[PDB]
């Protein structure tokens, strides 16, 4: 789906193609392409969009945070990351904004949690010769 | 011996056998048929009364 | 002002008893007064 | 083979009843005193040399 | 040599009048929690109100509520009640306190409450120094923004001006939810909110670390092509500053993926709560309601 | 990535808990016992 924009070039849409066959134990199966008629639809096209705005606002978010706590933390776990930051940063503000940064974050944070937690309804004890179909113990 | 006479505060528990006085039908105890109640496992049941 | 090079590009806060771990804890004037003590020593003792 | 996957663990007649057997070099417990109620979880940690 | 007790019984000590028992029995099928499972337990140790420290932390209370026991209450009378573990998976009546309207479908989230308004309607069991304190049952969107919120004050807490942060403070204490109001008390700093805030923190630089150059570049791609009303109203909250893309690697993209799936995770649960009920029946007057239990 | 993984499987009464060895190929192994064990098996979730 985030390659929608740079279908035009041939490394894409090798990758792409790449993309779409997923391999399994004896399936060799095609996953359809979200992009259709060089468009992509809205719910797909908001999944990407939310996971880059959270990707791109958490960068600029933590360094100001994290800088505090590690002057309070004594685990150290945070010094090292204000490293982490720091080596980042050499690879490359109003308070109601401020906050409406945050809750912007966390607002399409909570959009993302559906792609990011799969749920397991079924686990198998039991497969037949007729293996299309099997016994499972039941979950929810 | 420095400029000041601490006193010391303690406490010391006994283990003590008593006698205890009542009157006859000093008070009424008003009771009911035991209740049970069952809590099924597959290993094991028990009951409560 | 640097002679010493480190890899790790922020220091750390230091913790735990000094059985864990060696640190350098070093007062100027100690190491001052423990070389200026020494100097003279080594004179000491065809 | 055989395998339960819910319930507690029983001989066919129930008579005997099985325990689950963990080594004490794989065994942890955090807190010092135990509550009636607890439960068992299975940890996996990398010591990321 | 002994086993888990599934029903519990209560017992209040001190006598209890007509009035109290009418309100004991208006609150059938609601949610009382309990520190121990026991089949015969006493009232002080029923209720949330045992837990109300002098510190009062909000947070705290939520922290120290969800390792509680979850027990449904039946069968109230003279003097005494029975409560009932739910079991996992099965269907449950249950009884709602807050103004909160549910509907269908709505994962359940048990947190300690929170008043509406002047705090009018607490003149419930008020007997011996003790109080009946249900916790709120909410919906999962109250409960993520509840914790947001609250994730929000405790950094930008940090290094700001206590002024500024009592604005922020008065911004973010009032809660609309369906067309509700509510406000929350004692929004303190705690040391389970700063165990989170360092969680969260960690989570966010790792997440930054993690995200590819392509995850980077996609925003102002878009923007740059495509022109809708999410878009600008998102761009607006972020910071301004063709070509092929200079790398393409599927597989490290995908392994960065899961990577990235994974502190998204660790973010996540920070603000999650463990669902306790999803509802799929409610009663006209929405007071009760059928749902299938879980944790 | 997935520093670690906990996965729920069991509930027992911890008076049941209790220690004990186990033989085979005449060998002897120490465990630990959990005598009334019910087994939950959950998934794995992985904490950073």
């Amino acid at each position: 789906g985030l390659f929608s924009l740079d279908r035009s070039y041939e490394e894409v849409k090798a990758a792409v193609q790449q993309l779409q066959t997923i391999t399994f134990r004896d399936a060799t199966f095609t996953i359809p392409d979200p992009v259709i008629d060089q468009h992509l639809l809205i719910d797909m096209k908001t999944a990407c969009l939310s996971m880059s705005m959270v990707a791109n606002l958490a960068s600029e978010l933590t360094m100001t945070y994290v800088r505090k706590l590690a002057l309070e933390d004594s685990s150290m776990l945070l010094v090292k990351c204000q490293e982490l930051l720091m080596r980042l940063d050499r690879e490359r503000v109003s308070p109601d904004d401020e906050i409406a940064r945050l809750s912007a974050l966390f607002v399409m944070l909570r959009q993302l949690d559906d792609l990011i937690r799969e749920q397991v309804v079924f686990t198998v004890c039991d497969v037949s010769p007729d293996n299309k179909s099997a016994t499972c113990i039941f979950k929810g | 011996h420095p400029g000041f006479a601490l006193t010391a505060v303690r406490t010391d528990t006994f283990e003590v056998d008593m006698l205890l006085y009542s009157g006859k039908s000093c008070t009424s105890v008003i009771i009911n048929n035991p209740i049970v109640t069952k809590e099924e496992r597959d290993i094991s049941t028990t009951y409560h009364v | 002002m640097s002679l010493l090079h480190t890899f790790w590009r922020l220091p750390v806060a230091v913790f735990f008893e000094p059985h864990e771990e060696n640190v350098l804890r070093c007062p100027e004037r100690v190491l001052r007064r423990l070389l200026e003590d020494a100097a003279v020593t080594m004179r000491g003792g065809d | 083979l055989t395998c339960v996957m819910r319930g507690y663990l029983y001989n066919t007649l129930k008579t005997e009843v099985f325990a689950l057997m963990i080594p004490k070099d794989m065994y942890l417990t955090w807190e010092e005193t135990r509550g009636r109620l607890q439960y068992v979880y299975l940890i996996i940690v990398y010591d990321y040399d | 040599m002994a086993a888990m007790e599934a029903n519990i019984f209560c017992t209040f000590d001190h006598k209890l009048s007509i009035a109290d028992v009418g309100k004991l029995t208006k609150l059938v099928a609601a949610v009382v929690p309990i520190p121990q499972r026991l089949h015969l337990i006493k009232h002080y140790q029923l209720g949330l109100h045992q837990f109300v420290d002098h510190t009062r932390g909000y947070v705290r209370l939520r922290g120290l509520l969800r390792n509680m026991t979850l027990t449904l209450m039946r069968r109230v009378e003279g003097n005494q009640i029975l409560l009932h573990v739910p079991t996992h998976g099965l269907l449950y009546t249950v009884l709602n306190t807050g103004p909160v309207t549910w509907e269908k479908g709505d994962a359940l989230c048990v947190l300690p409450p929170l008043f509406h308004g002047p705090l009018a309607r607490e003149n419930l069991l008020t007997l011996g120094q003790w109080e009946l304190v249900l916790p709120w049952i909410v919906p999962m969107p109250l409960a993520l923004e509840i914790n947001q919120r609250l994730l929000i004050m405790g950094l930008f807490s940090l290094d700001r001006s206590y002024e500024e942060v009592k604005a922020a403070v008065q911004q973010l204490q009032t809660i609309t939810f369906r067309d509700a109001t509510f406000t929350i008390p004692d929004p303190v700093i705690d040391q389970h909110l700063l165990i989170d805030m360092k969680t969260a923190c960690l989570s966010m630089s790792m997440v930054a670390n993690l995200a590819s150059e392509l995850t980077m570049t996609y925003v102002r791609k878009l923007a740059l092509e495509d022109s809708s009303m999410l878009l600008v109203k998102c761009q607006e909250l972020l910071m301004r500053l063709p070509a092929r893309p200079q790398h393409v690697s599927p597989d490290d993209e995908i392994a960065r993926l899961s990577a990235l799936f994974v502190m998204l995770r660790q973010l996540d649960d920070l603000i999650r709560e463990q669902v306790v009920f999803t509802v799929c029946d409610v009663s006209p007057d929405n007071k009760s309601a059928t749902c299938i239990f879980k944790g | 990535l997935c520093t670690g993984v906990i996965q729920k499987l069991g509930w027992c009464l911890a008076d049941d808990i209790h220690t004990s060895f186990l033989v085979h190929k005449e060998l002897k192994l120490s465990v630990v016992r959990l005598d009334n064990f019910s087994v939950e098996l959950g998934d794995f979730r992985e904490f950073v």
